[PDB]
């Protein structure tokens, strides 16, 4: 048995951190966001 | 993307930048007083008569 001094549970707080490597684009779920333009065969106002 | 705005650009350019000559110059027999610029040809009938 080894009794060791630890940090009291009430003087620390677990905080969830979300780590990201880059900011997702506007049309993140779209494989081809350029197909709204390539399929505008009548024009756009 | 300005495809819809070129069609408006043509019709706005043509109306703004195209001028005809009216009946007075080309068809009607108006005197020089009403056919010609008054700031220059206001004494041209009097002097040509002289």
């Amino acid at each position: 048995i080894k009794t060791a001094p630890v940090v009291p549970p009430t003087e620390q707080r677990d905080m969830v951190q979300e780590e990201r490597v880059g900011t997702p684009v506007k049309n993140a779920g779209n494989a081809n966001p350029a197909a709204d333009s390539d399929n505008a065969t009548e024009g756009v106002v | 993307g300005g495809e819809a705005q070129l069609a408006m650009g043509l019709n706005d350019m043509v109306a703004q930048c195209f001028h005809m000559h009216g009946a007075q110059t080309t068809m009607l027999s108006t005197p020089i007083i009403s056919r010609a610029d008054f700031g220059v040809y206001h004494n041209v009938v009097t002097n040509m008569y002289r």
